[PDB]
DNA sequence: TGTTGCTGC
DNA sequence: TTTTTAGCAGCAACA
């Protein structure tokens, strides 16, 4: 079997838009790497409903239960990710030696689409600390 | 004389194994047990002895006792390993 | 035809490189088989026959013929031939006039007949020593040289070298310096194991065997254990380490073993490499083979030797772990395969938990095969990049095969090199030194005697940084000395350091005036507060250079007697160099009357016979061996001394003097000088080759990859001469070795201690020395100090000057030069010339960005041999002490150490640096003070986890009991080499830490099992809470981290007098008192 | 509700390269 | 700041492929007829390659032990306000990203061209006990693409032996 | 408070 | 059965 990579849309958008300035591309993308396993609940719809209204830590958006799992604050090259009430992660914005590329395999129509190309990543290599 | 025979002269491994299987069958027919005498006391070479000690009945000559004891020690370790393999 | 080695190409037979040599018995006559990877050929062996021999010494040279007739008639049952010969004996009076000891050479048909002659002669020597031509036999000499070593020395045949094998013997080629490429296999094995146990070859099976052959990868799998067929895959951890793996999915363990032995027979490897396979892999394969009725010796030629190490005839067994333990310079915490791969190959191999291996054979066998091929790739490239070029290079000079060259201790390698040189000079080898069973000093029994070794000082503690200011108090009189020495110190740098003439140097007065200005400004402004230059100054090969300079060997240390008997001992004699050393006794406080009282008491006691199949079960004291008598005496003297004198030992240091002969035959020192020059030669060649590897074109594959391997080669011969030299330096205190020289060793150390104290006493007057270790001084100098310069020759070449180095080297040459060195100019007339010898130079390393030195908890006491150092780029240059790099330990402290070391590069002042470091200390204290309620539970587990490995469980373990022992027993109650992963529990309160060690695997266990064991281990029947945070001893972990914070930071700043940056970790009470008494 | 965290891996590990089949993608 | 959210279900169609500089040049070329195409001989056995209009790379997946989350920016359908926790250094929220995928591997591309050694050497040494050189080179090309010195290829089983000018191959 | 053992630099 | 050396840190016991 065989199938083409469709990269026309990303290419046209790339040529018509300016060069990537910050860590986030103009199309709004970010990756993330954690030295560990992110321990999340096995269920979400049931648990998103018992979260009190003031916290909004488990919100509902367009019928999908999204968990608000943290906050990101970027200070130059330094970056900090707050997770939950008890986790703080310190990391850095590093320029990728090999620009990564995200694609998308449409199994339905047997079409492959180039989604985007990365140039930076936010890495956290130290043991998480409390948020203070 | 069969138990004390120098198996180190036999280059043919198959023939050495066959003789050792026949000797294990003979040791079983006479109910001769190989006992590790660990009365050495200093962790070096616990001599293997046959129980009952046929050696005390057969070996009349004191010169032959010393020659036979050195040859038997290497044979009895090989025979014990074969008895343990068969077990 | 006429034998000439110049016409070698007409010479007949076959040329080959000797890859492997072994002693054999030929139709028996003794011989050595030599295995030649050979040029061109795949291989071929050839045999040299040679008579084993030794010597008899006579006490009266006028009656040697009466001894000859006696030994012909007494040894008739075993002697082949006899000959009277002459050798130089350096213990003979006046041998320096060509007087040679007359000796009876006894030759034998084989090594067994030589051993019977030794059994017949030893009783005569024992009768002569304790109580006729029999009394003319003084001793037997050279009777203990290994037979293959004898043939290798006496024929000058060396592995790593190329030879032409001819009827007359072996002729060394000279045109071929590069090694042949042997077929190299490297393998590793994966075994089943029980949970929390080591594998046992009696019950456990081999699951897989991973291997590489010349860069191709292979995996054999046992399909009784491995659940799926593994397909061919690539494990290339870097582009410079390819690994394509072809897979053999075999039905069972016996098909796996047969495939492994078949593939060894097909490729005919002349090297097999493993990691620790002497003690795991080959023992396992051999025991599994025996269970299946296969004889591994008849299959592939491999058997266990007398040491239990695995060897063959044709193929050398290169256990990489032997080189890792001896030669890699890695500390024992970095000697496991992963940490060697990280530190040498510079990647992370795959890592699997040993408890997951046997489950993953069924659940995830692809990920188990990826792990197994990773350890084969790591072992193969570790062998080829490091072990191969190092060992075969050593074989080109040492009369040993690769297996012995890898496995013998470095002092035995020195013994072989000295035996080659003594043989080539026709010197008679000494018999091996036997330590006296007891010695006395002032009527006291010596427990042990030695000398004062290397000098070590910890002078300051703190953070020192190239961007933080330091106070300096320069002695103006040291600058006046340096200004007066400056003309001759600069001349010395041109003439001695750079081996040039001052007349060729165009800018000599320019450099002199630039240094003079900086020195005058430092004399006038002698109290400054400016930036430091952080320097290391270290003596190039210190002990070897002290030895060559002073002509120190064990062939010269002469008594007043031997010096008085020497015909060169006249009025005006210059050849008797007197040198000092510091002897150190440790003796029992008990006197000779008390010793004799203890001996008489032991004569009334009865002792067990160390006899086995023997009978007499009981001995008297006088029926014991003299060594056993003294062991029993020392035991009762330790009890008596403690009871009567309230101490077991006294130690005393006595300054002694010894006479170093300068006229004595030069063979030891010539080996050292010559070896030093050959190493320098290769450093030079290395540099020329470095220029060749860059001058040329960039087409990497254009027949210049031969040039780069030879670069590795000369580097390797460089490192080889290096180890050999630093070893000679040690060998000489090798108890039991020959050419031993306990003295000589004391002179070498005291001379070194005097040199480094002289250097420190200058550096302390012009800057601040921080740490001193044997040959090195760490210091800070003012940034205004005269530093690096370049002399310009008329030919436009630049010579290098480091003024801090050359000012020390000039003073070393004015104080420690040997103006008494004598060398033999005319060997026919015994004419000696006298010259001035000195080879003792400091080198300089730096400047460095930062240095961190820890302080003691004791008042006024530094911590020696512990520091961290950083390069200008912020990379970690050098470290001392510390943990993390260790196997196991507490993960919290490893993660804390990983974070903290890089942060010492932050901040513009020493206080600013300690404040950045204190931020990280406080963050790691918050995690503990908050009971780590944060993060994830499993993560808390890992960090808190402490891991410890048990060597051999079994009875060593029925034996002692402690925390790991408690963890291993708790794993045994619940579920060699076992990894005891544990935490410390708060309960039972007031119980020892060894009884509070809980295995972490209980936290992942079923709630009923977890509850029952936690109740039983905490001694709390009411324990209903099973959270890991309420079980943990947070106080214990807080003390462990607080003790790391004290050692690495609080001390440095507080020891240097800067306020304590981590107040949440208080100083020890001695240090608080020391600060208060410093501020008063 | 406050039961979200990272179980920290002590060291970064990168696994073995693997071949890719058509089924690996889909 | 940007609030990071996660969906209960990720799309596994999104995968990460390493893009070398050359791949980037290829990617930014609108001129090409065919830009890139995944190709395989069959579905279950053969390797998968990535092809441009004139070059071919073989794909190799490389698993890692980390959790890698890709976040895309999203505009929340209804205004959502979050409570402030004891979090320090927080600017006003201006956009929102959601981790939509969790990838465990990358796709490396290695350039590639779009039988028992010992036995073959045995048969080569047979027909002719002693062989030439330029004669034996095209005969051994087939055994190891490792790119080696031809002599090493021969020494995998047969062995060289020299004389005055000729070097023959025997055993 | 000091010495002594052991491991390991 | 074969085998380089001394100086030092620091935990833990006991004189
Ligand atoms: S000092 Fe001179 S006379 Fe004395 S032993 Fe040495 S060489 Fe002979």
């Amino acid at each position: 079997p065989s199938v083409d990579i469709d990269a026309s849309q990303w290419q046209k958008l790339t040529q018509s838009r300016e060069k990537q300035t910050t860590v986030i591309t103009p199309l709004g993308m970010m990756m993330l790497e954690i030295q560990g396993e992110l321990e999340l609940p096995k269920d979400f719809a049931s648990l998103a409903r018992r979260d009190s209204p003031n916290e909004g830590r488990f919100s509902e958006q367009d019928g999908e239960t999204l968990i608000r799992f943290g906050s990101l604050q970027i200070d130059g090259e330094r970056a900090t990710l707050f997770v939950g009430k008890k986790q703080r992660l310190l990391g850095k914005v590093t320029k990728l030696d090999v620009p990564m590329g995200i694609m998308h395999f449409n199994s339905k129509d047997n079409k492959v689409e180039l989604v985007d190309v990365m140039k930076y990543k936010v890495i956290f290599k130290d043991r998480p600390l409390p948020i203070m | 004389s069969m138990i004390s025979s120098d198996f180190n002269k036999i280059r043919n491994l198959k023939l050495k194994q066959a003789i050792m299987e026949e000797l294990v069958q003979l040791l079983k027919s006479f109910q001769l047990n190989l006992i590790q005498n660990r009365s050495e006391g200093f962790d070096v070479r616990g001599g293997l002895t046959i129980d009952p000690p046929i050696d005390e009945v057969v070996l009349l000559n004191p010169k032959h006792i010393n020659e036979v004891q050195h040859k038997r020690a290497n044979n009895l370790s090989s025979l014990l390993a074969k008895i343990e393999e068969n077990r | 035809g006429r034998f000439d080695a110049k016409d070698i190409d007409q010479i007949p037979g076959r040329v080959g490189w000797l890859t492997n040599m072994h002693a054999t018995l030929v139709s028996g006559i003794s011989g050595v088989d030599f295995y030649f990877l050979d040029e061109e050929g795949g291989s071929f062996k050839s045999t040299v026959v040679y008579d084993p021999y030794f010597f008899i010494a006579c006490n009266d040279e006028s009656r040697v013929n009466d001894v000859e007739e006696l030994v012909k008639k007494y040894l008739e049952s075993c002697l082949k031939s006899l000959q009277i010969i002459r050798k130089e004996d350096l213990t003979m009076d006046n041998h320096l006039l060509g007087l040679q000891k007359t000796l009876i050479k006894l030759s034998f048909v084989n090594s067994n007949q030589l051993f019977e002659a030794r059994k017949l002669l030893r009783p005569i020597l024992q009768d002569n020593a304790n109580n006729d031509a029999k009394h003319l036999i003084e001793d037997i000499r050279e009777y203990d040289v290994p037979y293959h070593v004898r043939v290798s020395i006496d024929k000058d045949i060396r592995v790593g070298k190329w030879y032409k094998v001819t009827q007359q013997g072996f002729i060394e080629d000279t045109r071929k310096i590069a090694f042949a490429d042997p077929v190299v296999m490297a393998f590793d094995i994966e075994t089943t194991k029980p949970p929390l146990k080591f594998p046992d070859s009696a019950v456990d099976q081999i699951m897989m065997i991973s291997y590489m052959i010349d860069g191709e990868g292979f995996l054999i799998t046992n399909r009784e254990i491995i659940s799926e067929d593994i397909e061919d895959f690539e494990y290339t951890p870097k582009p410079e380490y390819p690994g394509f793996f072809t897979i053999f999915n075999e039905n069972d363990e016996v098909a796996l073993l047969q495939r492994f032995f078949e593939h060894i027979r097909d490729v005919r490897p002349t090297v097999i490499s493993t990691f620790n396979g002497d003690f795991f892999d080959w023992p396992f394969i051999h025991n599994r083979s025996k269970i299946h009725g296969l004889d591994m010796f008849d299959e592939i030629g491999f058997a266990p030797d007398a040491e239990g190490e695995y060897k063959s005839s044709y193929c050398s067994h290169m256990d990489c772990f032997r080189w890792v333990k001896r030669d890699s310079y890695l500390p024992q915490g970095s000697q496991g395969l992963k940490a060697v791969t990280q530190s040498k190959l510079g990647y992370n191999p795959i890592e699997l938990d040993p408890e997951l291996m046997t489950p993953y054979a069924f659940e995830k066998p692809q990920h188990l095969s990826e792990y197994s091929v990773s350890d084969a790739v790591a072992t193969y490239y570790l062998y080829m990049k490091y072990v191969h070029p190092f060992i075969f290079s050593l074989c080109t000079i040492i009369p040993l095969n690769p297996d012995e060259t890898l496995r013998k201790g470095t002092g035995t390698l020195c013994e072989m090199l000295l035996m080659v040189q003594a043989y080539q000079h026709n010197i008679l080898l000494p018999n091996k030194h036997t330590d006296p069973i007891e010695r006395f000093y002032d009527g006291h029994l010596l427990e042990s005697e030695t000398y004062v070794g290397g000098h070590v000082e910890s002078l300051e503690a703190g953070v020192f940084r190239s961007d933080l200011k330091n106070e300096f108090k320069i002695d103006p009189s040291a600058i006046d000395e340096l200004l007066q020495e400056l003309p001759e110190a600069l001349k010395f740098s041109v003439e001695v350091e750079n081996k040039s003439s001052v007349d060729k140097v165009t800018n000599f007065e320019e450099i002199k005036n630039q240094i003079t200005q900086k020195l005058l400004e430092l004399k006038e402004n002698n109290i400054r507060n400016e930036l430091p230059l952080i320097y290391h100054v270290d003596v190039a090969s210190m002990y070897p250079n002290i030895m060559t300079t002073n002509r120190l060997q064990p062939d010269s240390i002469k008594a007043e007697r031997d010096c008085a008997s020497c015909d060169f001992n006249r009025p005006g004699k210059t050849c008797a160099r007197k040198l000092k050393w510091a002897w150190r006794g440790e003796f029992f406080p008990s006197k000779m009357d008390e010793y004799n009282m203890i001996k008489r008491a032991l004569q009334n006691e009865t002792f067990p016979n160390k006899n086995k199949f023997s009978k007499k079960k009981v001995l008297t004291f006088d029926e014991l061996s003299y060594a056993d008598q003294v062991i029993h005496i020392k035991k009762r003297l330790t009890e008596y001394s403690r009871k009567v004198y309230h101490r077991v030992k006294v130690s005393e240091i006595v300054e002694r003097e010894a006479i170093v002969c300068q006229r004595e035959n030069p063979f030891y020192v010539d080996t050292v000088k010559s070896f030093r020059d050959r190493r320098y030669e290769f450093k030079g060649l290395a540099k020329t080759w470095k220029g060749n590897l860059s001058k040329i074109d960039p087409s990497d594959k254009h027949a210049r990859d031969e040039a780069k391997k030879m670069i590795v080669l000369y580097d390797s011969l460089q490192l080889a001469h290096k180890v050999i030299l630093n070893s000679f330096y040690g060998y000489v205190m090798r108890k039991g070795s020959r050419w031993y020289s306990m003295e000589m060793a004391g002179i070498t150390c005291l001379t070194g201690a005097t040199i480094i104290q002289m250097a420190r006493a200058l550096v302390e007057r012009v800057g601040r020395p921080l740490e001193l270790d044997t040959d090195g001084i760490w210091c800070i100098l003012p940034k205004s100090f005269p530093e690096t310069y370049f002399f310009t020759l008329e030919n436009g070449k630049k010579l290098y000057l480091s003024y801090p180095c050359s000012m020390l080297n000039y003073r070393v040459h004015q104080k420690f030069t040997n103006h008494q060195y004598q060398e033999l100019k005319d060997p026919l007339n015994y004419i000696y010339e006298t010259h001035s010898e000195n080879t003792i130079f400091f080198e300089v390393d730096g400047p460095y960005k930062a240095m961190i030195l820890p302080s003691s908890k004791e008042e006024g006491k530094g911590i020696k041999k512990r520091y961290a150092v950083f390069n200008e780029d912020g990379s970690l240059a050098e470290l001392k002490g510390f943990e993390l790099k260790r196997r196991g330990e507490l993960q919290l402290i490893k993660n804390f150490q990983s974070d903290i070391f890089k942060v010492f590069l932050e901040g513009d002042t020493l206080e600013g640096c300690y404040s950045a470091v204190a931020s990280v200390c406080n963050r790691w204290l918050d995690v503990l003070d908050s009971h780590g309620l944060m993060l994830e539970d499993e993560d808390l587990v890992s960090l808190i986890c402490e891991n410890r490995s048990m060597s051999k469980t079994l009875k060593e373990y029925e034996g002692q009991k402690s925390t790991s022992i408690t963890t291993a027993r708790r794993l045994g109650d619940f579920l060699k080499g076992l990894q005891c992963k544990y935490i410390i529990s708060s309960k039972p309160f007031n119980a020892p830490v060894t009884e509070r060690a809980i295995p972490v695997a209980i936290f992942s266990a079923d709630i009923p099992i977890k509850r029952s064991f936690l109740r039983r281990w905490t001694l709390d029947p009411s324990l209903e809470d099973l959270d890991i945070r309420t079980i943990i001893d947070w106080g214990y972990y807080r003390e462990r981290l607080g003790s790391a914070i004290q050692k690495i930071i609080t001390i440095p700043a507080a020891l240097q007098g800067v306020s304590n940056p981590v107040p949440r970790v208080e100083h020890p009470d001695w240090l608080k008192r020391k600060i208060a008494t410093k501020e008063d | 509700t406050v039961k979200i965290w990272v179980k920290y891996n002590e060291g970064f590990s990168n696994a073995v390269r693997k071949n890719v089949t058509w089924n690996n993608l889909w | 700041s940007i609030n990071l959210h996660s969906a209960p279900e990720y799309d596994p169609s999104y995968k990460l492929i390493q893009l070398t500089p050359e791949l980037l040049d290829i990617i930014q070329d609108p001129v090409q007829n065919h830009q890139l195409r995944f190709k395989s001989l069959d579905k279950d056995k053969s390797e998968v390659v990535l092809c441009s209009h004139d070059k071919t790379w073989v794909l190799k997946q490389r698993k890692h032990s980390n959790t890698v989350l890709l976040m895309r920016e999203f505009v929340p359908e209804q205004p959502i306000t979050f409570d402030e926790t004891l979090l320090f250094g927080l600017s006003k929220p201006y956009m929102d990203v959601v981790g939509f995928a969790k990838t465990e591997s990358e796709f490396e591309t290695r350039e590639t061209h779009g039988m028992d050694p010992k036995e073959r050497f045995k048969v080569l040494f047979r027909l002719q006990s002693q062989w030439d050189l330029e004669d034996i080179k095209p005969l051994i090309e087939e055994l190891n693409s490792r790119g080696m010195k031809i002599d090493s290829f021969i020494m995998k089983y047969a062995r060289r032996k020299r004389l005055g000018k000729k070097t023959v191959v025997t055993s």
